[PDB]
RNA sequence: AUAGGUUUGGUCCUAGCCUUUCUAUUAGCUCUUAGUAAGAUUACACAUGCAAGCAUCCCCGUUCCAGUGAGUUCACCCUCUAAA
C-alpha cells in the first residue's frame, strides 16, 4: 500500500486478550495499522507483572540502529521505554511526572499534618 | 490494452485548475477582526493569536 | 506400484542425498553424449541418474539435453563472465566428475555453513512471531503471565470489573 | 477516521482551543531540558549514521 | 540500468524470416509436484540476430541487452557456440559429424 | 600446580571409566523405527567399530569443577529525582545472536537510585525466556526436595540424576554445584563406582575426591579391579596434587 | 483387516503395518497371506547361504552395529556388490507416506482400541 | 484403600488380570467402522455412575495420586514413551486428563521410572573476561552521587527569565514552589 | 482407507451408490456459574447517534483507521529511481 510519504516509525503494537493489556514493540510504519503489516519485529513488552515481577523488555539493537540510521523515526513510548531501559537519556516527560508526584506526595504529607 | 485515460485527464484538470486559479491569500488567508475567522473555511484561530 | 524401471531415480529423498551445490557463476550447464556407444558409460549414467539431482539443487541455472553431437561426448559450462568450463567424462565414472565439480565449482562448506548461520539468525526464537515464521504468539500461553484467560479466569485484578 | 467527505457530526466545533495556564521557572526548566535533550538525541543520530556509514563502507 | 532479468541465455534458434531478429526457445526441464520427474518444457523468445548469421535450428548464445529496446525483445545474438553440421569439436580442434569425425585428429 | 588437563591424568582417568560401547549405546524408551539390515564384508565391520569406539570417546568430555560463580556488582547510571517512587524493578536487555549468553547486558531499572546488571540466576531465567535452552525448566523441579532426591538416590540410578541436575542449573550455579556435591557424597555411602561408567564421573567424583583426598572408595575399587601399576601411578599423582 | 488382525494374534504378531490393497476377497486374501507366509527368507539360512553378517544401524540404540544372524561355516571375504542405484520396484505409497504427500478424508485416523 | 497404595499388590487386582491390560478389556460400541475420535466428556454424571463404566471409575478404592507408580505405569505404555489418542483409551476424558497430569506429575516429583538424557552448556566458554562479567569502571559523576546531565534536577533560572515567560503568560499563571520535596511516607 | 452394506438359485472377477472421521452453520428441543475469540449475508436504499482538531494565525490526520470478496494473474524476486 503506498501511503503518503510512510516512513518507518517503531510503534506499538496489542496482542492481547480482554482483561489482559499485552504489547509488542514492532518496526513498522507510520500510518500502517497497528497489527498489519510490519518489517522486523522487536523484543516483545510484558505490562502486567506476576510472582515477584516479571517486567520483560529486550531489544536487537544490531538492527534497531540499522533501521533507525536509515531514516526511521521514533514514537512517544518508544522514547519511554528507551529512556526506561538507558539507551537514550532520561525522558524529560518522565521527570516532569516524578516532579509532580513529588509534590502530590507533599501535599499529601500537609494534609495528612493538617488531619490532627 | 485499456489504460486509464479518464483518471489522468482528471488529475490534470484538477492540478491546472489549482495551479493557475489559485484563490489569493486576500481570500482565504483573509482574517475577520469580528470573530477571528478565515473566509474559504469557516473556522476560528488559537486563543494566543487574539491581542496580535 | 511405480510404472518405471528405476523408481529411485526419483524419490525426493534420494535427490536431497546429493552434496554438490553449484556457485553464483555457472549460468548454463549443456551435456550431451552418444547412447549406443556403450563407451561413454560414465556420461550415460551421469545424464541418467544425476541430472535430476542438479536440476533440484538449484533451478535457476540453465540445463539442456542433447543427444548425438560428437564422437566423444564432453561437459560444456558457462560461467557468468563468458568463459567456459570443460570437464570430459568419458571412460570415466560419475562419482570422479562428481567429485571434480564439487570441489571446483561446487560451493565450499564454508560458504553453506555461512548461508546456514545467516538462516539461523533470520529464524529469531527470541520474537513472538505467528507460529508459521516463528513460536509462540502471545505472552499468555508461555511462562510470564497468566496462562491465557480462556484456560483459566482471570485474578481479581481483571480490568473494567472495578 | 473522517473521510472529508461525511456528514461530520457537528459535536466538536462548540469548543475554544484553549492553552492551560503555566508556570514560569518549571516552563523555563523544562524548555532548558528539552533543548539538551534533543542537542543528545541528535548526537546520537549522528553517531548511528556515522556508524551505518563506516559499516557500509566496510 | 540493468532490468532485464534472465541475463545469459542459450537457447535454440527457429524464427529467422525478419529484419536483424531471430526467435530462441530454452528446451528447460520443470520439475511436477505430483509426477516427481523433469518433462522437456520451452517457452519462445526473442533475440536481436543482427546479422542473421544463424539459421533454424541451432544452438547460439544470447546476450542479455541492460534495457529491452522494444515490446518483446529482451536479448542479443552474440556468436553461433555450436554451429549445427558443421560443428567443432571442444577437445582436438576439427570438424565432425554424426558421431564420426570428418577430418581425423593428431593434428 | 594441580594440572586439570594433565595428559597422564586424563589417560588414568579414561582408563578408569572404560569405553563400553553397549552400556553407553542404550537403547532408551522412546520413538521406535524399523531398523535396517546389510550386508558386508569384515573389514567394514571393523570400519563401523572403530567408529562406533571413536563415537564413545567423543561423548565423554565434560564437565569441569567451574568452583561458584561470583554476583555481578556493577551499576550502569542511576537517579536521583526518583529514589524509590515506582517499584516492582523493570528489566531490559540487548538481543544478539553473534554474542554467548556470557556477554549480555540485562539491566534493571530499580526504583532506588541505581542500576545493576542483575543477578546470575534473574539472568539465567531471562535467558531461558527469551532464548528457550534445550531444558532448563523456569521453575525449580520438584526432584531436587529433600524426600524426592532421596527417592531418586534409593532408585540405584544416579545417571538419570546427574543428567537433571545438569540440564536443569547451570555448570557455574551454586545451586548445581550443591546438588553434584550431594549425589557425590551419597554414592561415596557404601561404595559402588560401576553405576556412574556410562556418564559423566571423571570430572565430577574422581577429581573431587582426589581434592578431597577421599581415595579410600578409588584405592578399594582399584584393589578390587587387578591393576596395581595404575594405583601406583594413582599415588604418585595424589602426591603431586600435595 | 480385522480378519488379518485375528490371523496375527492367533500367530503371535504384535503389530505390523499392511495395505490391503486390491479386492477385498475372504478366503483369496487368506490364502495369499499364507503363501507370503510360507515363503519368506530367514536371517541365519540367508547368511549361510550368502555367507555375509547382517550389518545395521539401528536409529534406537547407537552406532554400535549388532550382528542378528552368522554364517554356519564359510564367509565370503569379499564384499557384496554396491552397486548404486539398484533396480528395487518400491511402491508409490511408500513414497506418499515418506514424502507425506498422501491426503485424504481417512488417510491415518485414530482408530478403535484393543 | 485410601490413596491405593498397598491393594495394587493385593490378591483381588491379580485374579482380575495380573498381567494383562486393564485399558483392553474395555470395549467401545459405536457405528460401523471406527467410533467417533472422542469418548466420554465424563465418568459419572454429577452423581452417579452413568453409561459404561470407565476403566477406573467402578470401585471406589481406585484412587490415583503422584504415589500410585504401577497403576500409572500400567494404565500406560511404560515401555514406550508416546501417549496414544482418545479412542485407544477409550475412558472418561475427565479421567484421561486427570491420569496425564498425575502422570506429569509424578515424572516431575521423581516416582516415575524413565530415561533423562541430558543437554550441553550454555556456552562454549567459561571465562568471565568481558565488562558485563569482570567489572565496570564508574563515572565521576556516579563517584559523586549526582546523575549524569545535573540539569534534569532543579534548578531555579534567573528572574529575567520567568519575567519574560510571565510576559508571555499574563493573566495564566500558577503558584510554584521551590525543588521537589523529597518526603512521601 | 485396516473397514463395512450392495447386482444372484449360488461362487469368482470388474465396478456403481451409501455408511464409518473432521470443519461452516442452524429446522427441533433442551441451556448451574464464570472466563475467552468472533458475531454481516445484501457492491439494495438508509432514520439518526457518534466517530479527529492540536496549534502564535502554517504544514499537518482528512490521501489513514475501520469493511466489503461484486470485478479480479495489480501480490513474491531483481534493477532503475524523488518525497524520510
Ligand atoms: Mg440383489
Ligand atoms: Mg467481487
Ligand atoms: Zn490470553
Ligand atoms: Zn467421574
Amino acid at each position: 500500500k503506498a501511503y503518503r510519504g510512510g516512513h518507518l516509525t517503531i510503534r506499538l503494537a496489542l496482542g492481547g486478550c480482554t482483561n489482559r493489556p499485552f504489547y509488542r514493540i514492532v518496526a513498522a510504519h507510520n500510518k500502517c495499522p497497528r497489527d498489519g503489516r510490519f518489517v522486523e519485529q522487536l523484543g516483545s513488552y510484558d505490562p502486567l507483572p506476576n510472582s515477584h515481577g516479571e517486567k520483560l523488555v529486550a531489544l536487537n539493537l544490531d538492527r534497531i540502529r540499522h533501521w533507525i540510521g536509515c531514516g526511521a523515526h521514533l514514537s512517544k513510548p518508544m522514547e519511554k521505554l528507551l529512556g526506561l531501559a538507558g539507551f537514550f537519556p532520561l525522558h524529560p516527560m518522565m521527570i516532569t511526572n516524578a516532579e509532580r508526584l513529588r509534590r502530590k506526595r507533599a501535599r499529601e504529607v500537609l494534609l495528612a499534618s493538617q488531619k490532627t | 490494452v485499456r489504460p486509464r485515460l479518464i483518471a489522468e485527464l482528471a488529475r490534470r484538470v484538477r492540478a491546472l485548475r489549482e495551479q493557475l486559479n489559485r484563490p489569493r491569500d486576500s481570500q482565504l488567508y483573509a482574517v475577520d477582526y469580528e470573530t477571528l475567522t478565515r473566509p474559504f473555511s469557516g473556522r476560528r484561530l488559537p486563543v494566543r493569536a487574539w491581542a496580535d | 506400484p511405480m510404472k518405471g524401471r528405476f523408481p529411485i531415480r526419483r524419490t525426493l529423498q534420494y535427490l536431497s542425498q546429493g552434496n554438490v551445490v553449484f556457485k553464483d557463476s555457472v549460468k548454463v550447464m549443456t551435456v550431451n553424449y552418444n547412447t549406443h556407444g556403450e563407451l561413454g558409460e560414465g556420461a550415460r549414467k551421469f545424464v541418467f541418474f544425476n541430472i535430476p539431482q542438479i536440476q533440484y539443487k538449484n533451478p535457476w541455472v540453465q540445463i539442456m539435453m542433447f543427444k548425438n553431437m560428437t564422437p566423444s561426448p564432453f561437459l560444456r559450462f558457462y560461467l557468468d563472465s563468458g568463459e567456459q568450463v570443460l570437464v570430459d567424462v568419458e571412460t570415466k565414472s560419475n562419482k570422479e566428475i562428481m567429485e571434480h565439480i564439487r570441489k571446483i565449482l561446487g560451493k565450499n562448506e564454508e560458504t553453506l555453513r555461512e548461508e546456514e548461520e545467516e538462516k539461523k539468525q533470520l529464524s529469531h526464537p527470541a520474537n513472538f512471531g505467528p507460529r508459521k515464521y516463528c513460536l509462540r504468539e502471545c505472552i499468555c500461553e508461555v511462562e510470564g503471565q497468566v496462562p491465557c484467560p480462556s484456560l483459566v479466569p482471570l485474578p481479581k485484578e481483571m480490568r473494567g470489573k472495578y | 477516521r473522517k473521510t472529508r467527505h461525511d456528514p461530520l457530526a457537528k459535536s466538536k466545533i462548540e469548543r475554544v482551543n484553549m492553552p492551560p495556564a503555566v508556570d514560569p521557572a518549571e516552563f523555563f526548566v523544562l524548555m532548558e531540558r528539552y533543548q539538551h535533550y534533543r542537542q543528545t538525541v541528535r548526537a546520537l543520530r549522528m553517531e548511528f549514521v556515522s556508524e551505518v556509514q563506516r559499516k557500509v563502507h566496510e | 540500468r540493468s532490468s532485464v532479468h534472465a541475463r545469459w541465455i542459450v537457447g535454440k534458434v527457429i524464427g529467422t524470416k525478419m529484419q536483424k531478429t531471430a526467435k530462441v526457445r530454452v528446451t528447460r526441464l520443470v520439475l511436477d509436484p505430483y509426477l516427481l520427474k523433469y518433462f522437456n518444457k520451452r517457452k519462445t523468445y526473442f533475440a536481436h540476430d543482427a546479422l542473421q548469421q544463424c539459421t533454424v535450428g541451432d544452438i547460439v548464445l544470447l546476450r542479455a541487452l541492460p534495457v529491452p529496446r522494444a515490446k518483446h525483445v529482451k536479448h542479443e545474438l552474440a556468436e553461433i557456440v555450436f554451429k549445427v553440421g558443421k560443428v567443432i569439436d571442444p577437445v582436438t580442434g576439427k570438424p565432425c559429424a554424426g558421431t564420426t569425425y570428418l577430418e581425423s585428429p593428431l593434428s | 600446580k594441580p594440572t586439570f588437563m594433565d595428559e597422564e591424568v586424563q589417560s588414568i582417568l579414561t582408563k578408569m571409566t572404560g569405553l563400553n560401547l553397549q552400556k553407553t549405546f542404550k537403547p532408551a524408551i522412546q520413538e521406535l523405527k524399523p531398523p535396517t539390515y546389510k550386508l558386508m564384508t569384515q573389514a567394514q565391520l571393523e570400519e563401523a567399530t572403530r567408529q562406533a569406539v571413536e563415537a564413545a570417546k567423543v561423548r565423554l568430555k565434560m564437565p569441569p569443577v567451574l568452583e561458584e560463580r561470583v554476583p555481578i556488582n556493577d551499576v550502569l547510571a542511576e537517579d536521583k529525582i526518583l529514589e524509590g517512587t515506582e517499584t516492582t524493578k523493570y528489566v531490559f536487555t540487548d538481543i544478539s545472536y553473534s554474542i554467548p549468553h556470557r556477554e549480555r547486558f540485562i539491566v534493571v531499572r530499580e526504583p532506588s537510585g541505581t542500576l545493576r546488571k542483575a543477578s546470575w540466576e534473574e539472568r539465567d531465567r531471562m535467558i531461558q525466556v527469551y532464548f528457550p535452552k534445550e531444558g532448563r525448566k523456569i521453575l525449580t523441579p520438584i526432584i531436587f526436595k529433600e524426600e524426592n532426591l532421596r527417592t531418586m538416590y534409593s532408585q540405584d540410578r544416579h545417571v538419570d540424576v546427574l543428567n537433571l541436575c545438569f540440564a536443569q542449573f547451570e555448570p557455574d550455579s551454586t545451586e548445581y554445584i550443591k546438588v553434584h556435591h550431594k549425589t557425590y557424597e551419597d554414592i561415596d555411602k557404601r561404595g559402588k563406582y560401576d553405576l556412574l561408567r556410562s556418564t559423566r564421573y571423571f570430572g565430577g567424583m574422581v577429581w573431587y575426591f582426589v581434592n578431597n583426598k577421599k581415595i579410600d572408595g578409588l584405592l578399594i575399587d582399584q584393589i578390587q579391579r587387578d591393576l596395581i601399576d595404575d594405583a601406583t601411578n594413582l599415588v604418585q599423582l595424589y602426591h603431586v596434587l600435595h | 483387516h480385522r480378519a488379518i488382525i485375528t490371523i496375527c494374534r492367533l500367530i503371535g504378531i504384535k503389530d505390523m503395518y499392511a495395505k490391503v490393497s486390491g479386492s477385498i476377497n475372504m478366503l483369496s486374501l487368506t490364502q495369499g497371506l499364507f503363501r507370503g507366509l510360507s515363503r519368506q527368507e530367514t536371517h541365519q539360512q540367508l547368511a549361510d547361504k550368502k555367507g555375509l553378517h547382517v550389518v545395521e544401524i539401528r536409529e534406537e540404540c547407537g552406532p554400535l552395529p549388532i550382528v542378528v544372524a552368522s554364517p554356519r561355516g564359510p564367509l565370503r571375504k569379499d564384499p557384496e556388490p554396491e552397486d548404486e542405484v539398484p533396480d528395487v520396484k518400491l511402491d508409490w505409497e511408500d513414497v506418499k507416506t515418506a514424502q507425506g504427500m498422501k491426503r485424504s478424508v481417512w488417510s491415518n485416523l485414530k482408530r478403535a482400541a484393543t | 484403600k485410601d490413596e491405593p497404595w498397598k491393594y495394587l499388590e493385593s490378591e483381588e487386582y491379580q485374579e482380575r488380570y495380573g498381567s494383562r491390560p486393564v485399558w483392553a478389556d474395555y470395549r467401545r460400541n459405536h457405528k460401523g467402522g471406527v467410533p467417533p475420535q472422542r469418548t466420554r466428556k465424563t465418568c459419572i454424571r454429577r452423581n452417579k455412575v452413568v453409561g459404561n463404566p470407565c476403566p477406573i471409575c467402578r470401585d471406589h478404592k481406585l484412587h490415583v495420586d503422584f504415589r500410585n507408580v504401577k497403576l500409572l505405569e500400567q494404565f500406560v505404555c511404560a515401555h514406550t514413551g508416546i501417549i496414544f489418542y482418545a479412542p485407544y483409551t477409550g475412558v472418561c476424558v475427565k479421567q484421561h486428563k486427570r491420569l496425564t497430569q498425575a502422570i506429569q506429575k509424578a515424572r516431575d516429583h521423581g516416582l516415575l521410572i524413565y530415561h533423562i538424557p541430558q543437554v550441553e552448556p550454555r556456552d562454549l566458554d567459561f571465562s568471565t573476561s568481558h565488562g558485563a562479567v569482570s567489572a565496570t569502571p564508574p563515572a565521576p559523576t556516579l563517584v559523586s552521587g549526582d546523575p549524569w546531565y545535573p540539569w534534569y534536577n532543579w534548578k531555579q533560572p534567573p528572574e529575567r527569565e520567568l519575567s519574560r515567560l510571565r510576559r508571555l503568560y499574563q493573566g495564566h499563571l500558577q503558584e510554584e514552589s521551590g525543588p521537589p520535596p523529597e518526603s512521601m511516607p
